[PDB]
DNA sequence: ATTGTAGCTGGATGTTGAGTCA
DNA sequence: TTGACTCAACATCCTTTGCTACAA
């Protein structure tokens, strides 16, 4: 349940910048409470929309 | 305060908050394993990198089988393997250090620290990627990266290797600081990626690494790539290795790199309960994207051996939650040693001459439970069964306890006519599993399923279905909804439905 | 006011890191 | 350079349908 924005930069960041992961994963996390419950119950629906607008 | 450091373990939201990151963070880089894997297989770069491969060293490749003598065919693969790794080395003309850690393990207090500076990125499109591996440009990973996007070209079974690192769930200290001296040197020792080919020869996964370590192994119990040693483990934690193929396969490889998958590796992974279990099934089964192979069935039998091989760890630490054994002073007070076992081995203790520790199978270990413990899981005891062991408890008390095969499944009386439950002292029916529901009955859950059912004034009965323990003194049954017949299940559904209106 | 309710679970067992020792 | 200790501070598991005093 994200924006357009923070999706664009995940994807890049995942795909060409595994680097940034950390400060990335630091700030979405704290801006999007409810993602720690989906992930944990849902990490299938997390990758296939991080496989998706490719 | 100066005991909250002594101590040095965080918090238990941190401990949680660090799993989940964890978490997280791992999908994140097995995810970006996958894409990657799909640039490699890149058309418009593979052939170019195909030029790189003259015909002699191709068809090392690819040797004729050999039916008198299948190795002197592993033989010829290899010596086209190290051919390539060769000519490799001419390609790349140019090696960059790693930046900041490459993808080696960062420490929660470098993780803390990443969002409070905001650090320039140089954006790597795949474009780019591609231009960098065929220019021959680019950190260790990238190398690797395209020598595995090479042995495609020549269509040889070339998986990428990676082994993933996030942070350390389990290291539960405040203070995670790290020694610099020599810091950068032994974290290059190993690499993150490497790369496996397949011998339908010998039928078994070779190991490739041409661009750290400068090896091809064919690894049976050790590999040349796991790292070693307390400084290296720092920034290089084995735990999960995982391999993607031309097919967009993807496999979790670790069996063949950890000596101590079992003992060691089992209990640093998320995978160490099963919840982790479940839930790294589901990240795997979502990257992996085609049918399974006769390969896979080798791989699994290679996976299987080294599995029996392992065998008894040497030390105590490493016994503690083994999948497959136990120590006899851990076995737990409510469970027996099956009858007719004994232990399976033995355990040197280290510090005490001739000391010596007796080491059980799991599966010769059996688990009792109580006649009310059985009950809670839908179990009645058989006629005439005989407990197995006596136990003391609170305000002392001795509980008899049975084995699984003393127990019968509990089968609750059927609803009458008038759709009447028959229910315990309370004027409650007890559900604390499928099996405890009547079978002509069907059970409701809902804040307001008996709201409705008295509203309706039909047979029923509240059913509780677990206990709440709480503070005060005392413990709580746990009415969590509704058992009625089935034939007014849908009549009962509409009234909640509409509880706004009663 | 003779009912409605505020207030009064732990105890055994496992996990964690530091530190000391042989 | 190793791992088995002990220590102590928590965490987690197993419990599986009250009792007394007092304000209104």
């Amino acid at each position: 349940g994200l924006t357009v924005e923070d999706l664009l930069s995940l994807r890049q960041v995942v795909s060409g910048n595994p680097e940034a992961l950390a400060p990335l994963l630091e700030n979405i996390s704290a801006r999007y409470p409810q993602l720690r419950e989906h992930i944990m119950a849902n990490p299938e629906v997390f990758v296939s929309m991080l496989l998706e607008a490719v | 305060d100066a005991r909250r450091t002594s101590r040095n373990v965080c918090s238990n939201e941190e401990r949680k908050r660090r799993k989940y990151f964890h978490m997280l963070y791992l999908v994140c880089l097995m995810v970006h394993g996958f894409i990657r894997n799909e640039w490699i297989n890149s058309k418009r770069l593979s052939r170019k990198l195909s030029n790189l491969v003259p015909e002699k060293v191709f068809e090392l490749l690819h040797p004729q089988k050999d039916e008198e003598l299948p190795l002197r065919s592993t033989r010829k693969l290899l010596d086209g393997l190290k051919k390539c790794m060769e000519l490799w080395q001419k390609h790349w003309k140019i090696t960059k250090k790693y930046d900041n850690e490459g993808l080696y393990m960062r420490t929660w207090k470098e993780i803390e620290m990443s969002a409070n500076n905001k650090r320039k990125f140089k954006t790597l499109k795949r474009s780019d990627f591609l231009r960098a591996v065929s220019k021959g440009h680019g950190d260790p990973d990238i190398s690797v990266q395209g020598f595995v996007a090479m042995l495609r070209a020549c269509n040889v079974n070339a998986r990428l290797i990676m082994s993933c690192q996030p942070p350390d769930f389990t290291n539960m200290k405040i203070d995670t600081s790290l020694n610099g001296n020599n810091a950068y040197k032994d974290m290059v020792k190993y690499p993150i990626f490497w790369c496996e080919v397949w011998d339908k020869f010998s039928k078994k996964w070779i190991t490739v690494d041409p661009v750290n370590l400068k090896t091809i192994e064919q690894v049976r119990l050790h590999s040349k790539l796991a790292p070693k040693g307390v400084a290296c483990c720092e920034r290089n934690m084995l735990r999960y290795v995982i391999a993607y193929d031309r097919k967009y396969g993807c496999r979790d490889v670790t069996r063949r790199y950890a000596q101590w998958m079992n003992s060691k590796v089992r209990k640093r992974r998320i995978t160490k309960d099963d919840f982790g279990e479940k839930w790294f099934r589901k990240v795997i089964t979502a990257l992996h994207h085609r049918k399974r192979t006769k390969i896979d069935d080798y791989e699994d039998q290679y996976f299987f051996q080294r599995d029996e091989s392992e065998g008894i760890p040497d030390s105590v630490q490493d016994l503690k939650n083994h999948p497959y054994y136990v120590l006899e002073q851990d076995i737990k007070q409510t469970q027996i040693v099956k009858p007719g076992c004994k232990e399976c081995g033995y355990l040197k203790v280290h510090g005490k001459v001739g000391k010596v520790l007796k080491v059980y199978a799991k599966r010769d270990i059996a688990d009792l439970k109580s006649a009310r413990q059985w009950y809670m899981n839908g179990r009645i005891l058989k006629t005439g069964s005989r407990c197995k062991k006596v136990i003391k408890r609170t305000v002392e008390e001795d509980e008899r306890l049975y084995s699984f095969e003393d127990t019968e499944l509990y089968i609750p009386p059927l609803a009458s006519a008038s759709g009447e439950i028959t229910k315990n002292t309370f004027g409650n029916i007890e559900v604390f599993a499928p099996t405890m529901i009547p079978g002509n009955c069907c059970l409701v859950e809902n804040p307001v399923a008996i709201k409705a059912a008295r509203f309706l004034g039909v047979e029923f009965a509240p059913a509780v279905t677990s206990f709440k323990f709480e503070r005060g003194s005392t413990v709580k049954p746990v009415l969590s909804g509704i058992v009625v017949a089935k034939w007014l299940r849908e009549a009962i559904e509409t009234a909640i439905d509409g509880i706004e209106f009663i």
